[PDB]
C-alpha cells in the first residue's frame, strides 16, 4: 500500500498508458536463398560446361 | 521430436544418433525417418572428426543403404562436405531441400535457417585452410559464377562467421587472422562483461533494503 | 651510487691513485646494461598483459564472495 502512492503518481505523469492508446488509434527478413540459388548455379553450370 | 520441431538442433542430435543404437516403433515414426533426421542434425551440431564419425562410421547406416531417396540427398551431402569436394557440394545442397527439408513436418519450418546455415559452414571450412584464395578460384570450384558467389559471400561476412574480406579491385580474397592470443584477449574481456552487469543489477536491488 | 661518483671525481682531481681494479669492474656494469627496442621489450610487455590480466579476475571474484 506503499509502493501503491508511488505506481499511480507515475501513470499520471506519463497521463493514461500510451501503451493502450496507439491499439485504439490505428537476419529474420532474409528470403529463402535457396530459390535464388539454384537459378545462379544453373545459368553459370551451362556456359562452364560448354565452354 | 519435440526438440526437432522447433528451431534448436543441439538438443536432437544428442538423443536422435542415440535412437540409431536403440530404437523402438511403438507409437513413433518409423526407423527409416530417424535414419534420415539423424543425419541432418548431425552435420549442423559436432565439429570435424567427431561429428564425421556419428554420421558416417555408424555401422547402421552403411547397412540401411539408400533404400528411399531422401536418405540419399542428405548422405551424398554429408560425403561431400567431409570429402572436401565442393564441385559436387552445391547440387547436393539443392537435392536435400526439396526431398529432406520439405516433406518433413519438423524442419518444414526451419527450411530457412538450415540451407542458408549450411552455405556459411562451408566456405567458413575452404578459407580455413587457406591464406589467400582467389575470386576467380573460388567460383570456379563451386558452379557458380564469379558474381553470384561476390553477392552470397556479401551476406555471410558482417554476421560473422567466414571472417573474411575481399579486396575487390585485385580479385583476391584475404582472411584475417587474429587468432591467437588476442584472439583469446577479446573473447575473455566480452565474458567478464557479461559477469559486470549482473553484479550490478543485483547490488543495487540488495542495498535499497 | 652517489658515493661512486664523487669518488671517480677524486681520482683525476685529487690524485687517489688509480686502482685499476675499480674501473676494470665498471665495465660490466656498463656493458651489461639493459637495452631497448631489443625484442626483450616486447616479451616484458607480454608479460606485463597476463598478470594484470588475472588480477582482473581475482578482483572480481572476491566481489562476488563478499556479496554473499
Amino acid at each position: 500500500t506503499k509502493k501503491k502512492n508511488e505506481e499511480i503518481n507515475k501513470k499520471s505523469l506519463e497521463e493514461d498508458d500510451e501503451f493502450e492508446d496507439f491499439p485504439i488509434d490505428t537476419d529474420d527478413v532474409e528470403v529463402d536463398d535457396d530459390f535464388t540459388n539454384e537459378l545462379k548455379a544453373e545459368l553459370d553450370r551451362y556456359k562452364r560446361e560448354n565452354q | 521430436i519435440h526438440c526437432l520441431a522447433v528451431r534448436n538442433f543441439k538438443e536432437a542430435a544428442k538423443l536422435l544418433v542415440d535412437s540409431l543404437a536403440t530404437f523402438t516403433s511403438i507409437e513413433l515414426t518409423s526407423y527409416e525417418s530417424i535414419a534420415t533426421y539423424a543425419s541432418v542434425t548431425g552435420l549442423f551440431t559436432l565439429e570435424r572428426t567427431d561429428l564425421k564419425s556419428k554420421v558416417i562410421d555408424s555401422p547402421e547406416l552403411l547397412s540401411l543403404i539408400s533404400t528411399t531417396a531422401a536418405l540419399q540427398s542428405i548422405s551424398s551431402l554429408t560425403i561431400s562436405l567431409y570429402a572436401s569436394d565442393y564441385a559436387s557440394y552445391f547440387p547436393y545442397l539443392l537435392e536435400t531441400y526439396a526431398n529432406v527439408l520439405i516433406p518433413c513436418k519438423y524442419l518444414n519450418r526451419h527450411a530457412d535457417f538450415f540451407v542458408r546455415e549450411m552455405r556459411r559452414k562451408v566456405y567458413a571450412q575452404l578459407l580455413e585452410s587457406y591464406k589467400t584464395l582467389s575470386l576467380k578460384s573460388m567460383a570456379s570450384a563451386f558452379g557458380v559464377s564469379v558474381a553470384f558467389l561476390d553477392n552470397d559471400l556479401g551476406k555471410f561476412i558482417p554476421n560473422k562467421q567466414l571472417n573474411c574480406v575481399i579486396d575487390r579491385v585485385n580479385g583476391i580474397v584475404e582472411t584475417n587472422r587474429p587468432d591467437n592470443k588476442n584472439a583469446q584477449y577479446h573473447l575473455l574481456v566480452k565474458q567478464g562483461d557479461g559477469l559486470l552487469t549482473k553484479l550490478q543489477k543485483y547490488g543495487a536491488a540488495v542495498r535499497l533494503t | 651510487l652517489k658515493d661512486v661518483v664523487e669518488y671517480l671525481d677524486k681520482v683525476i682531481n685529487k690524485e687517489l691513485p688509480i686502482n685499476h681494479t675499480i674501473l676494470g669492474k665498471l665495465q660490466d656494469v656498463f656493458n651489461l646494461l639493459p637495452n631497448l627496442g631489443t625484442p626483450d621489450d616486447d616479451e616484458i610487455d607480454v608479460e606485463n598483459h597476463d598478470r594484470i590480466n588475472i588480477s582482473n579476475n581475482l578482483q572480481k571474484a572476491l566481489t562476488v564472495k563478499t556479496n554473499d
